[PDB]
C-alpha cells in the first residue's frame, strides 16, 4: 500500500454488576470489565536484550506508558465519567512480534441525561456506556469486537433492575481540533420489578376503596359518615406508610396522580355522607336513597374512565 | 498413549534440539552440549498433533545434566 | 466551591500561533442571592463567573462565541424550567489595580407550579371544606365528632 494506514484495534466490554441508580442527580454506577488488543511492529523487540518472551507494565494507563517509551499508544476514555476511576488489574504486555494487549477491571459512575421518570413505576430506561479513543482515526480505530465473556452476567438472588437485552456498535463521532475518533458504545435495556410495587401498593389501595365504597349500602347514615371519617384517616395513613417508596423529583408521576384521585374521592364521599344525613334529618329519604344508588353506580365508572384515560396518555 | 513430540529451546524460544524416536518405538530422546558462557533452556513437551480429545494420557519424563547412563540409571534421583 | 472536576482538557497550538482551549467541567458554586421568601412561587436566577486572572493590559475578552445551544435539551422532565438566558463581558477591580475581564452567563428558572398545586392544595381545600360543611347538622355531637377527628386528618396531611 502506497499510503499509511490506521491500525486498528479490537476492543471487548462486559458488565459484571449494576450497583447504584440515583433517580434525582440522573446517574448510575457499574462494575465491569475491558479488553483492548492492537498490533505494531514499532513495538517489537528482540529475545536476546532481555532472556524473556513478554515485557509487561502494571499500574499504569496508556498514556503513561506511552509518555514513558516515547511511541503512539491508543489512549481511551470514558464520556460520561463522574468523578475518579476505581482500576484493578491494570497490565499492558507486548510480544516480541509487536502484538499489545491492555486489561482493566473498573468501577465508574456515569451520568445518564436522557432519563425519564414520567411513567414511574412502570418506566423503562437505557443504560449506555460509551469508550471514546482520545486519538484521531488516522492513527487509530476501532475494527472488531471481541466476546472475551458474557456481556451481562449472572448473579445469585433478585435484583432491582432487569436487563432485557444489549447491544454493542462502533461509530465515528466529531473529535477536537477537526478529524473524527471512534466511539464504542454497550446499551443496556431494563425495567424495574413490576410485582413489588403492585402487591405492595394497588392491592390495599383497591381494598381501601372497597371499604369507602361499600359504606353507601347502609340506611343509617351516622353509621356511614363515622366509617367514611374513619376511612379517610386509613387512607392518609396508607399514604404515608408507603411514602417511602415515593421519589421526590419535583414533578408529578403517575402514582401521584392516582393517589391525589383517590384521596379526591375519599373526600367527596365525606362530604356527601354529610349531605344525606341533613337530608335524612329533615325528612326526605327517597333523596338519600336515590343519592346511594348513584353513587354506588357512578364511583367504579369513574375510576375505570380515569385508569383508561391515563393509560390513553401515558402509555400509547 | 500415543508418543508425544520433544524439543529444546533456550530461554528467547531458538530452537537448539529436536527429539529422535529409537528404533523400539516407545520413547523419544533428546541431546545436546553447551558451547555459550551460561545457558538457559526450556524443554517443550506437546501432544497437539490434532485436535482428539484422547483424555488422561500420562507420561513419564527423565532427565539429567552430565549423565548419559539415563537408559539405565540405577541410582534414585541425586544431585539438585 | 471545592475542587473541580474536568474531562477532555486540552491546549492546541498551530504553527501561526492561533491556540485554543478545551474543558468539559462539573463545578459547585455558591449562589448568597437566593431568596427563598416567596416558596413555592419563587423565582431565582443562576449566574456563572468567569475571570481572568491577568490584568486587562495583558489579555481581554473581545467577542463571545456560540458553539453550541446555551442551554441544552434533555429528554424527561426537570425540576428547574429555563424561561430565559444571557451573556456578558464587563470589567471588575483587580487585585494590585489595574483590572480584570470577567464573562457572566446568567439563566433564569423557575419552579414546576403544577406538581405542588395538585399535591398540596387541593387535597387541602377539601379538608378545610369538610370542616366547613359541619354547620349545616344540628345535631351538634355529630359535629363535634366529626371536627375532632377532622382535625387529626389534617394533622395527618401536613406531615404527610
Amino acid at each position: 500500500s502506497v499510503f499509511l494506514e490506521s491500525d486498528l484495534v479490537t476492543v471487548g466490554l462486559a458488565v459484571d454488576q449494576i450497583v447504584g441508580v440515583d433517580q434525582r442527580s440522573e446517574n448510575f454506577s457499574v462494575v465491569g470489565t475491558l479488553k483492548l488488543s492492537w498490533h505494531d511492529p514499532k513495538l517489537g523487540f528482540s529475545p536476546d536484550q532481555c532472556g524473556c518472551t513478554v515485557k509487561s507494565f502494571e499500574d499504569a494507563s496508556i498514556r503513561a506508558v506511552a509518555g514513558e517509551i516515547n511511541l503512539p499508544l491508543p489512549s481511551f476514555s470514558f464520556y460520561n465519567q463522574q468523578g475518579n476511576r476505581w482500576s484493578q488489574n491494570q497490565v499492558i504486555f507486548v510480544t516480541p512480534d509487536g502484538r499489545a494487549s491492555y486489561f482493566e477491571r473498573f468501577t465508574v459512575t456515569l451520568q445518564a441525561p436522557d432519563f425519564d421518570f414520567l411513567a414511574y413505576p412502570f418506566d423503562r430506561q437505557k443504560f449506555s456506556i460509551k469508550v471514546d479513543l482520545a486519538v484521531p482515526t488516522n492513527m487509530f480505530i476501532f475494527n472488531e469486537i471481541e466476546r472475551f465473556q458474557q456481556v451481562v452476567g449472572d448473579q445469585l438472588g433478585e435484583e432491582e433492575w432487569v436487563v432485557t437485552s444489549y447491544s454493542q456498535e462502533i461509530t465515528e463521532v466529531p473529535f477536537e481540533r477537526g478529524s473524527t475518533n471512534s466511539r464504542f458504545t454497550t446499551t443496556l435495556l431494563v425495567k424495574r420489578n413490576l410485582e413489588y410495587y403492585i402487591l405492595r401498593i394497588f392491592v390495599p389501595l383497591f381494598l381501601i376503596i372497597s371499604v369507602s365504597w361499600v359504606i353507601f349500602f347502609l340506611k343509617d347514615y351516622g353509621r356511614q359518615l363515622e366509617v367514611a371519617s374513619g376511612n379517610l384517616l386509613v387512607f392518609v395513613a396508607f399514604n404515608f406508610t408507603i411514602s417511602g417508596d415515593l421519589p421526590r423529583l419535583g414533578y408529578l408521576t403517575v402514582l401521584d396522580r392516582f393517589m391525589i384521585v383517590s384521596f379526591c374521592l375519599t373526600a367527596i364521599v365525606v362530604l356527601i355522607s354529610v349531605c344525606q344525613k341533613r337530608l335524612g334529618a329533615v325528612g326526605k329519604q327517597a333523596v338519600a336513597a336515590q343519592i346511594d344508588t348513584w353513587v354506588l353506580v357512578i364511583y367504579p365508572l369513574v375510576y375505570s374512565l380515569y385508569i383508561i384515560w391515563v393509560y390513553l396518555r401515558f402509555f400509547t | 498413549a500415543p508418543l508425544p513430540r520433544l524439543r529444546l529451546t533456550d530461554s528467547g524460544g531458538k530452537p537448539l534440539a529436536f527429539g529422535l524416536i529409537d528404533q523400539p518405538g516407545e520413547s523419544v530422546e533428546l541431546n545436546y552440549t553447551c558451547d555459550q558462557d551460561i545457558c538457559e533452556l526450556v524443554v517443550h513437551v506437546d501432544g497437539t498433533d490434532g485436535q482428539k480429545d484422547s483424555g488422561e494420557a500420562v507420561y513419564r519424563l527423565l532427565v539429567g545434566i552430565n549423565a548419559p547412563n539415563l537408559r539405565e540409571s540405577g541410582q534414585t534421583p541425586v544431585g539438585s
